[PDB]
């Protein structure tokens, strides 16, 4: 009879008497806790609060302890009682008003232009003792809060001190009109009278169950109650006895510590992370779940789990009984619970019970409609997690292998499968649950199976591949010469290759049992089922190996024709996981993620059937050197400590001098620390002891398996010096002692941190504690990955998880636009392939012969050819721009596409029955036109194909989404490139163009700001720093603690002199009248000033225009100016003089021939009429501080300014985009925009800060919004995200026209009426409050609000609403 | 420097807002001599609907700025003179907007004159021309029709959309009033560039 | 008082915890220290 | 003086404004939820009662689902609530799943 | 887990029958077969050191010390191998077990020092069903293999949900594994309500006679949390979905 | 290993007593004041099918 609803929305609010006394059940009377076995009726345990205890039910709802949610309950205090969550409000209610009449004494019409919320507040600010009222004149008297307590307030009618009790509260805020709050910030349900209780609630006992110590606390309260009188009144002034003050306060105090003690409390079980919002409602307990220690197993595919049989009887799932599964599930049934795979329970519908299989009755039957719990097997899907759950691979669906086994306990998976969890098998620990369900069991196999992660969502890439073993034993395999001759095997090893992959074999009918099969036609027997075109050179092939390694020439470029390996090795550049553009990156864009997990694991097979024939191992004497190549080393490590020798020579004599910024001791630490790096040429006598082709340590770090170049060196060669914060090591041993080993200031290059030995040599106790040192840093810095982005990780998520995708694919907080378009472009960035645009770089006569057609003399091929350049033109100019309002940000000629269209055309023009065809006009004719139209109408993609057809107009935001592809194309189904391609043929590229554009479209109703949370949180674990924490919560200018700046010069002329930038960059810099200052005094005169009487005597002759002016009182602020530093920077006298008087016209400098005397005036004192302490001593030196200030000469904030040269792009005469590298920009320490501007030797058009605050006051919203891209870019790195989780960032932090935080200020200006998702971030109780007295409602969207409210978030699955086709059924289905 | 580029930038602000000017322009040293005697400088601009644009740029320590007085004179002599007045643009030195006083005035003569838009902006917003510097994308107002419609196909209300303020620099040189639709186009790395309508609410002062 | 069980996984650790002493300032005071070299071993921690 | 029940009133029932076929502008592709949630819906439903047009014979709810998606047999709706006006209507579009394309469940 | 001295240590994957096991030409078998890949980036040398040394230990009979910071040639104990009879690297033919096929590598095999670590498998193994001990506030199971409750799903496993969309995974675990139950509210005034369909009550105590009570799904420890707010005078009133209707 | 010599006369909680345990061949200063827990096992270092990948080992089942 109850039927479905969903909450929509939550109104928060202030409850009073009345709310209480409807709301409650029954009336609290007597203490008595217990009469017998069942509670005492009448008391705080009655049953009609709900039942916690299983014997009896519930009096009110007749539900058992599991149905009931509990009902409140009524106590009628005796006294009235303030309301301790709102006693602030109550203060401020106490001052508005007139206490004798209830009419307000503050004016009500100056208020009225300010917002609702905030005008009570600044109403209660102003002063109000001392006032009088209108309408009965009385004064209103001073409200103070009292320091013993929370909750008392005190009338001090100047000073006649009375104790507001609440009864008297009541009665003042009785006579408040309902227009005085109406008119006066509040709502009508926020009448002041509600703030004092004299009905409390009693909350139901399902809160307090443990009939635990909150039930103290409301015992304690009803005892205590019941002392005081019955109808005690209150009277302003009363005298009332201490026992009965006593009783009054102790049970206020008992109240305002039922909720607010300690912020047992009410309201202390919900703030922290252990408490009731983050621990209880947005986390979970649950059941049907399991967890072991994970191993591996290179006989699981990678989308397989193998689960042990005592989990998979442990585990259950629940089978319906129907018609077309009773033969199926009867097997399960009978064998029950002794034999697998059996079942557990069952679910009979005719009475509604679960029967356990074993006590079970003997004229049991399945009936249709049962549910049968059977046992889990081979082929179910599980969910496998393991946490930190930091990305949306972290839980992944797999199909469930059962082991068997019944001495296995693990949980078997892939090596190739640990990339997606970030596992290793060094002990870790992963969940894994079974859906029972068929709705769970869907989605599971549908949507979250783990290829749908193949690609990553942070970097559009790959995530598996070859690890270890496979990438060693790929290289091993396609390697094409063995130790022992040519790299092949016989007909029976071949096939052997083969008897593991699990797919189909190859025929090898035509092989003879003595033919030999190379192992590169083995690997091509297995890539024939998904042929691709790769190309490119294998981490074989290192430079660095290059001079003192022979390399076979059909090993150093891999190369793959339709699935043939031609040539080339396979290792970790083509087969390795993470490798964007390899083997299986092709394969998954081609033919599906699954696909392409297959072929790993098939690869994975040969790789390791090979090396189980070829063996691979590691050695002592694979680390070991030559004697001939240990006295090179020892060669080359006395080179780098008779060139560190000679620099402590030089700071001996004296003769390091540094540049101009450096002290001595960091110059000389620069030195050292280049001096005693080691030369490339290191790797000679390393590569002189070894064999590449045996040696098995060489062969994991040049595959690139594992290990690097630095790890051999320090293994066989030396490891060099310690760096630590790219310094050397530091002495803390008591001042100039790095160990007690060392003697004070040692110059040796040991004392430092220089390790002489490798580790095969073995160190000494000195380099082992360097080493110690080096190490334990990795440790703590690794111990501040979890703690540092974890909590910005959340804050991050809660600011960032409203955003969904629209039907329009818009990004929207539940009606408000945060996004136009996802990512502007509209797509996945799991459908990403990087592809170049092979016109941005060409120039007008290149373009001309590259892409213009001259075989058909029509305008059509004119105009063909004047899109190419206007689409060259306008990605030019576009990232040209770009390049300018960045810092070192170039153009690149290669974008992320969601279609790959030049490889689409190759793979057709390959499987095509035609050649070269002839010509024909009319082909060439019509496949313009059908390319044409396809251009027109491609950003119909975003809409759908009923619009398509009716043409209807399409809006400017998406015409400009499909630019990118309309660009890429008109280039590669240029004429030029489409002659061999039939009319036939192009509708076939046409459609699969645009069906692989469909597919790379965003989702509706996708919740993609946790997307770009989980995306640009994860490259800050490699990097949280002050910088970080400046972007995100919108630190100000001054805030900043790495302010910087990139000034262009005037002239692209003049770029060139270095030289004549090192001039402007002396100029803009801060030169203030301090550092020129060496000595300063402030002040028959003082001693040592004859020479100051001399400089009046000389000073006044020179020039009689200006002598001591007939104001100046009593002051000598006598300075003396360093020369050295004048000469340094090349300031003039007259400039200094020059600058003080035309800044401080208070003063007379008498400049003398240095030595500067400065007086002052009486004028400079009497206008501080704000100031009525002002003496002469502070004034004077307040005038020195700001004269002190002056600057002499540059641009304010800016403290330094260095030469930097820049690489930027530019179009040469002949409209070729070339690269150049010579010019020369300044880049200052600290940021001034306006000041660079006020400026003709900089460009004011290109002026580039670091600062977010700076770009915002200086050129606006869309300006700070690009600054926010570019300064998170920069802490991402190398491998930060995609681009559109970095325009998710800025696109929210700047949607409401200025810059907002990603903290609780950020998301209250955001998202202000969300109260739901506001109390879940930081503080619920502080949220609570102010949306209790607002009136707030909060309408439920987003993922908090529901959650909270224990509903699921419309997003993903439940985004689209079903209903059910009535005219279908009607029409194919019958009752 | 920044009076000598305000004697720039403001005539091309005045250009760039479609004015035609009601004066003669006075050589520089001209305008530095008025700004520093008279207090400030007046520049009179006719719109294309006829109507009178007036922008005063003060000096950084002239009587109308330190005193609310002379400002309030000021402005009620300039407000009741025999012109179709449209805007007043007041330009002042930075520190003229944290001090409270000036601002009282400005909301007052707001008050007294719903009919004339009475605006005060810093130095640095007519130091430079706004629209050509590399940062800022490039701004546009929409009419309130194509506005309709574009929310019409999009079933958005105004409040839905991204939100600019009116003092924002490139939305000042357009001369954008709360209420209004600037169509943005900017460079994008995903899409190589992307339009956005954001909606002109009130401004910063 | 700092008191801990004496979980007794092997002789070893027995004699280790008897010889344990226990306590960007939370990441300063877990460094190695110059002063350590003989007094307290550089390698063993956590 | 009263309860917040009391000015409390109930959110005013709705008309479900259809948007007619031409002028539909959302995508006539299944996005990848909308077909899993399909699906499972339909799987659930199979649990219940098991009539099905399928002329196959498969042993799982979720087999004959996937197969009644992918054949166009499914007897499901899918409504896109584009918008809520606050004079109360809900203008929502309707699309047939047998009629719009499927996107990829390998 | 296993572990040498070195630092090097390994859960144990797989075991192999004596005749499935690797065996050199006179006839030595591992106990452990380590992948050579774990060295290269730990640098753990001192454990290739110690099966160098300790292989010409075992021929010799002897047991020699390998204290840290004592002067070592490993040039000279390579040669100590050659001098016992061995390689001097210490690799031998090895034969395949299971095909009985040699290797064509000379595979390093010696003597390496191991120990087991206590963490054993069989104590952080654990499976729960769909019913056990239940938290008496909450509802939720209680914590953990040690009260014999569930495990958790916590607050960074539900944005990864979110994140993929999976809402009947959501449902599934958080309502109908956790605590998930049915809340009754009324229409007419958006407070809880008494809905009992057996022992028919259908009231409101708000209304009574303008009852109209709509079943939302609900969990308890969010029901808990409306209580514990309206047990500090903050009033919750839920406003539910409006009804739909077509026209006409 | 030989977590204490009275064990048998203990009733303790979660400890482990092992039976064998061997002195190391290469031995270090530190076995003169504890007792080694641990055996000299016989560790080839080899790819072996690929079951030893990322810190696992295969161990004989005699
Ligand atoms: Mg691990
Ligand atoms: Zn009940
Ligand atoms: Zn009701």
């Amino acid at each position: 009879e109850a039927g479905y609803a969903e909450i929509a929305a939550v109104q928060f609010n202030i409850a009073g008497d009345n709310d209480h006394k409807r709301q409650g059940v029954m009336e609290v009377t007597i203490s008595n806790l217990f009469e017998g076995t069942l509670p005492a009726e009448g008391g705080i345990y009655d049953a009609r609060m709900g039942t916690t205890d299983h014997h009896y039910k519930c009096i009110t709802c007749s539900h058992q302890r599991k149905q009931c949610m509990g009902h409140p309950g009524i106590l009628q205090m005796h006294a009235p009682v303030l309301q301790p969550l709102f006693i602030a409000e109550i203060r401020r209610w106490l001052r508005v008003i007139c206490l004798n009449c209830g009419a307000p004494i503050v004016d009500l019409k100056r208020y009225e232009h300010l917002i609702r919320p905030k005008r009570l507040i600044e109403a209660a600010s102003s002063q109000t003792e001392g006032k009088q009222c209108y309408v009965c004149k009385a004064v209103h008297p001073k409200i103070v809060k009292d320091s013993e307590d929370y909750f008392t307030f005190w009338a001090d009618q100047q000073g006649k001190i009375d104790k507001l009790y609440p009864q008297i509260i009541r009665e003042i805020f009785s006579r408040v009109t309902y227009d005085t709050v109406v008119k006066l910030g509040r709502s009508k349900n926020s009448h002041p009278e509600k703030l004092v209780l004299k009905a409390i609630q009693i909350p139901p006992i399902s809160i307090r169950p443990g009939i635990h110590d909150i039930n103290n606390v409301i015992q304690y309260l009803v005892r205590k109650n019941l002392l005081i009188p019955k109808d005690l009144q209150i009277v302003r002034g009363q005298k009332i006895p201490l026992n009965i003050d006593r009783n009054l306060q102790t049970i206020q105090q008992l109240y305002y510590n039922f909720l607010l003690d300690s912020v047992p409390s009410i309201m202390r079980r919900l703030p922290r992370k252990e408490g009731r919002i983050r621990k209880s409602l947005l986390g979970s307990q649950v059941w049907s779940i399991s967890r072991s220690t994970i191993c591996g197993n290179s006989d699981l595919h990678l989308d397989e789990v193998g689960y042990p049989i005592s989990f998979a009887r442990t585990l259950q799932v629940a089978e319906t009984v129907q018609h077309y599964n009773i033969n199926r599930l009867m097997p399960y049934f009978l064998n029950g619970k002794r034999q697998y795979p059996g079942c557990s329970r069952v679910y009979k519908q005719i009475t509604q019970s679960v029967h356990d299989i074993e006590g079970l009755k003997q004229d049991f039957r399945l009936e249709v409609g049962d549910i049968l719990y059977r046992d889990v097997v081979t082929g179910d899907v599980a969910f496998f997690n393991r946490q930190p759950s930091l990305e949306r691979s972290s839980i992944g669906v797999h199909r469930i292998v059962v082991l068997e086994n019944p001495k296995i306990s693990t949980f078997q998976m892939n090596v190739s499968a640990c990339a997606w969890y970030n596992a290793d098998f060094d002990g870790d620990q992963m969940n894994l649950w079974v859906p029972w369900s068929v709705m769970s069991r869907v989605e599971a196999e549908l949507l979250c199976s783990v290829r749908n992660w193949f690609i990553s969502t942070k970097s559009s890439g790959p995530v598996n591949g070859q690890v270890q073993d496979s990438t060693v034993g790929s290289f091993l395999l396609t390697r094409t010469n063995t130790p022992m001759g040519k790299n092949v095997m016989n007909k029976l090893h071949a096939m052997g290759l083969f008897q593991t992959t699990q797919t189909d074999p190859p025929c090898f009918a035509n092989y003879s049992p003595t033919d030999l099969l190379d192992g590169k036609s083995v690997v091509s027997m297995l890539l024939r089922q998904t042929p691709i075109n790769y190309q490119r050179a294998p981490t074989w092939y290192s430079e660095v190996y290059a001079p003192y390694m022979h390399y076979n020439k059909q090993d150093i470029s891999t190369q793959i024709r339709n699935g043939e390996l031609i040539e080339g090795v396979l290792d970790k550049k083509a087969v390795g996981a993470g490798s964007s553009g390899g083997i299986y990156h092709l394969i998954s864009r081609r033919y599906g993620p699954q696909q392409a997990l297959k072929m790993i694991f098939a690869t994975q097979q040969l790789a390791l059937n090979y090396v189980r024939n070829a063996g691979f191992t590691v050695s002592t004497a694979d680390m070991l050197l030559t004697p001939e190549a240990h006295q090179e080393v020892q060669e080359i490590i006395n080179e780098l400590l008779l060139e560190s020798e000679e620099i402590n020579n030089r700071l001996l004599h004296g003769d390091i001098m540094p540049p101009i910024g450096l002290t001595t001791h960091d110059f000389y630490e620069k030195l050292q620390l280049n001096a005693l790096k080691f030369p490339d040429r290191i790797l000679k006598p390393i590569m002189n002891s070894i064999n590449p082709e045996t040696n098995g340590l060489f062969q994991m770090v040049a595959t690139g398996a594992k290990g690097s170049n630095p790890n051999m060196i320090h293994i066989m060669a030396g490891i060099g010096q310690i760096e630590i914060n790219t310094q050397r090591i530091q002495p803390q041993f008591s001042f100039g002692r790095t160990l007690v080993y060392y003697p004070r200031f040692a110059l040796e290059a040991q004392a430092y941190g220089f390790i002489c030995n490798s580790y095969i040599a073995g160190l000494t106790s000195p380099e082992f504690i360097f080493g110690e040192m080096n190490g334990r840093f990795d440790l703590i810095n690794k111990a501040l990955s979890t703690s540092s982005t974890g909590y910005a990780n959340r804050k991050a998520i809660f600011g960032l998880q409203s955003c969904i995708v629209d039907y329009y694919r818009r990004v929207s907080i539940d009606t408000r636009l945060v996004q136009q378009l996802y990512g502007e472009d509209g797509l996945d960035a799991r459908q990403l392939e990087t592809v170049r645009f092979e016109t941005i770089m060409l120039s007008d006569q290149e373009l001309e012969d590259k892409f213009k057609y001259t075989g058909i003399q029509s305008p059509l091929f004119e105009e063909e050819f004047s899109r190419l350049k206007k689409d060259r033109d306008k990605y030019r100019q576009i990232f040209l721009n770009v390049e300018n309002f960045n810092f070192s940000q170039l153009l690149t000629d290669v974008r992320q596409v969601p279609v790959n269209v030049a490889s689409i055309v190759k793979n057709i023009l390959l499987s095509s029955t035609s050649g070269v065809l002839p010509f024909d006009e009319k082909s060439i004719l019509q496949k313009y036109a059908m390319v044409k139209t396809f251009c027109k109408n491609l950003p119909y993609v975003f809409i759908n194909n009923i619009q398509e057809r009716l043409q209807t107009p399409i809006p400017v935001y998406l015409k400009r989404a499909a630019s990118l592809m309309r660009m890429l194309i008109r280039i590669e189904l240029a004429t030029v490139k489409t002659l061999n391609i039939t009319c036939e043929q192009m509708s076939a590229i046409l459609d699969l163009i645009r069906l692989q554009y469909t597919q790379s479209l965003i989702n509706y109703g996708e919740a993609v700001g946790i997307l770009a949370a989980q995306s640009v949180s994860e490259p800050l674990t490699q990097y949280g720093i002050v910088r970080p924490q400046e972007i995100f919560s919108a630190k100000p200018v001054e805030a900043e603690q790495s302010s910087e700046m990139l000034l262009r010069l005037k002239n692209p002329e003049v770029e060139t002199n270095k030289t004549y930038a090192q001039e402007i960059a002396n100029s803009i810099e801060l030169i203030t009248f301090e550092r020129l200052i060496l000595q300063w005094h402030l002040l028959v005169m003082y001693p040592d000033f004859a020479s100051d009487v001399e400089w009046m005597t000389d000073f006044l002759e020179n020039h009689p225009l200006l002598q001591p002016p007939e104001d100046i009182a009593n002051w000598c602020i006598r300075l003396e100016l360093n020369k050295t530093t004048m000469i340094l920077k090349s300031i003039s006298l007259e400039s200094i003089i020059n600058s003080l008087r035309a800044k401080h016209p208070n003063t007379y400098i008498m400049h003398s021939v240095i030595i500067i005397r400065i007086y002052l005036r009486e004028s400079a004192f009497r206008r501080s009429t704000n100031t009525r302490m002002a003496t002469d001593e502070k004034i004077a030196v307040n005038v020195v501080d700001k004269l002190l200030n002056s600057t002499i000469r540059g641009i304010p904030g800016i403290k330094n300014a260095n030469v930097v040269k820049l690489m930027r792009h530019r179009v040469d005469a002949q409209g070729k985009l070339v690269r150049l590298d010579n010019i020369y920009a300044i880049k200052t320490n600290g940021t001034n925009i306006f000041g660079a501007m006020l400026d003709d030797n900089i460009d004011p058009y290109t002026i580039v800060s670091s600062s977010i605050g700076d770009t915002m006051e200086l050129y606006g919203i869309e300006a700070a919004r690009q600054k926010i891209i570019s300064e998170i870019r920069t802490v991402m790195g190398d491998k930060g995200p995609n681009h559109r989780h970095l325009l998710m960032y800025a696109d929210l932090m700047t949607r409401t026209g200025q810059v907002t935080s990603l903290e609780k200020a950020g998301l209250n200006a955001r998202e202000p009426s969300n109260v739901l998702l506001r109390m879940a971030l930081s503080s619920p109780v502080q949220v609570l409050t102010d949306a209790a007295v607002d009136s707030a409602v909060n309408p439920i969207y987003g993922i908090a609000a529901p959650t909270l409210m224990g509903s699921v978030p419309r997003i993903g699955t439940m985004y689209s609403d079903i209903i059910m086709d009535e005219k279908y059924i009607t029409e194919n289905y019958k009752s | 420097m920044a009076m000598q580029k305000l004697f720039t930038y403001i005539y091309e602000f005045i250009e760039y807002r479609k004015m035609v000017l009601l004066e003669e322009k006075v050589p520089y040293d001209k305008f530095v001599q008025m700004v520093l005697n008279t207090g400030f400088f007046r520049i009179n601009a006719e719109t294309l609907n006829h109507g009178i644009v007036s922008v005063f740029i003060f000096g950084a320590n002239g009587k109308y700025v330190h005193h609310g007085g002379d400002m309030r004179t000021l402005l009620t002599n300039t407000l009741n003179e025999k012109k179709h007045y449209e805007e007043l643009i007041l330009i002042v030195d930075k520190p003229v907007l944290s001090k409270k006083n000036i601002l009282d005035i400005i909301v007052e003569q707001r008050a007294a004159n719903p009919t004339i838009v009475i605006n005060i902006y810093p130095y640095h917003l007519f130091c430079i021309n706004i629209p050509k510097v590399s940062a800022i994308p490039k701004h546009k107002l929409i009419t309130q029709e194509e506005a309709q419609e574009f929310l019409g196909r999009e079933y958005l209300q105004p409040q839905d959309l991204m939100q600019i303020s009116a003092s924002d620099p490139p939305v000042v040189w357009l001369g954008g009033r709360p209420g209004d639709f600037v169509q943005i186009e900017r460079p994008s790395e995903t899409a190589m560039h992307a339009v956005v309508i954001r909606f002109i609410t009130k401004s910063k002062i | 008082v700092s008191t801990q069980s004496l979980e007794r996984k092997n002789l070893l650790n027995t004699i280790s915890a008897l010889r344990t002493v226990n306590t960007e300032r939370a990441d300063m005071m877990r460094r190695v220290h110059a002063s350590y070299p003989g007094y307290i071993c550089v390698a063993q921690s956590a | 003086s009263p309860s917040i029940c009391e000015g409390f009133v109930q959110a005013s029932s709705q008309t479900l404004v259809i948007i007619p076929d031409n002028e539909r502008i959302t995508s006539n592709v299944l996005t990848t939820f909308e077909a899993t949630r399909l699906v499972a819906v339909r799987a659930q439903q199979l649990a219940i009662n098991g009539s099905t047009m399928l002329k196959k014979k498969y042993s799982s709810p979720i087999d004959i689902a996937k197969q009644e998606l992918f054949n166009r047999k499914i007897p499901l709706l899918v409504m896109r609530c584009i918008k809520v006006t606050p004079e109360g209507q809900k203008i929502v579009e309707i699309w047939n799943p047998r009629e719009m394309g499927i996107p990829l469940l390998d | 887990k296993m572990s040498s001295r070195s630092g090097n240590k390994g859960i144990a994957a797989l075991a192999l029958p004596t005749s499935d096991m690797p065996f050199t030409e006179d006839g030595l078998q591992p106990d452990l077969i380590v992948n050579p890949h774990s060295h290269p980036s730990r640098m753990t040398n001192g454990q290739m050191i110690e099966t160098t040394v300790g292989l010409a230990n075992a021929l010799q009979g002897v047991v020699t010390d390998g204290t840290a910071f004592l002067p070592i040639n490993v040039q000279l104990l390579s040669e100590r191998l050659a001098q016992e009879g061995l390689r001097f690297n210490g690799c031998q033919k090895m034969f395949n077990g299971q095909t009985g096929e040699y290797f064509d590598a000379a595979i390093f095999i010696g003597p390496t020092y191991h120990q087991r670590l206590q963490k054993f498998v069989l104590d952080d193994r654990y499976a729960v069903a769909s019913y056990g001990p239940t938290d008496a506030l909450t509802g939720q199971p209680l914590d953990g293999k040690r009260s014999h409750g569930g495990l958790r799903l916590g607050e960074m496993e539900h944005w990864v949900l979110t994140a993929q969309g999976a809402m009947q995974t959501i449902i599934e675990k958080s309502h109908d594994d956790s605590d998930g139950c049915i809340s009754y509210i009324c229409r007419n005034c958006g407070e809880p309500a008494i809905y009992n369909a057996s022992h028919p009550i259908y009231k409101c105590m708000n209304c009574d006679v303008q009852a109209d009570i709509g079943m939302v799904d609900s969990r308890r420890s969010s029901i808990v949390f409306q209580h514990e707010m309206r047990a500090a005078n903050v009033n919750i009133t839920s406003v539910l979905s409006p009804r739909v209707f077509q026209p006409a | 290993g030989w977590y204490c010599f009275s064990w048998p006369y203990r009733v303790d909680m979660n400890r482990f007593f092992q039976f064998y345990n061997e002195m190391p061949l290469v031995k270090t200063i530190a076995h003169n004041y504890v007792i080694p827990n641990g055996l000299n096992t016989i560790v080839a270092y080899m790819i072996y099918g690929g079951y030893n990948q990322e810190d696992s080992v295969i161990v004989s089942q005699s």
